[PDB]
């Protein structure tokens, strides 16, 4: 799946 | 529907249709049908799916 994340 | 906002800096902000709150850097997942982006908890995603798995949002899954 297409996922995203930013700390 | 429309869940993208063009902000005063010229950037795009994505809103999660589940909670109507923006992307805040926490994990999101994109619908492979309609291309909306949801926070993981808002759609019950609790661990990263396999990379090869397509994901469909609640609206699209029933279409
Ligand atoms: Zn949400
Ligand atoms: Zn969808």
């Amino acid at each position: 799946a297409r996922t995203k994340q930013t700390a | 529907s429309m869940y993208v906002i063009r902000d005063e800096w010229g950037n795009q902000i994505w809103i999660c249709p589940g909670c109507n709150k923006p992307d805040d850097g926490s994990p999101m997942i994109g619908c492979d049908d309609c291309d909306d982006w949801y926070h993981w908890p808002c759609v019950g995603i609790m661990t990263a799916p396999p990379e090869e798995m397509q994901w469909f949002c609640p609206k699209c899954a029933n279409k």
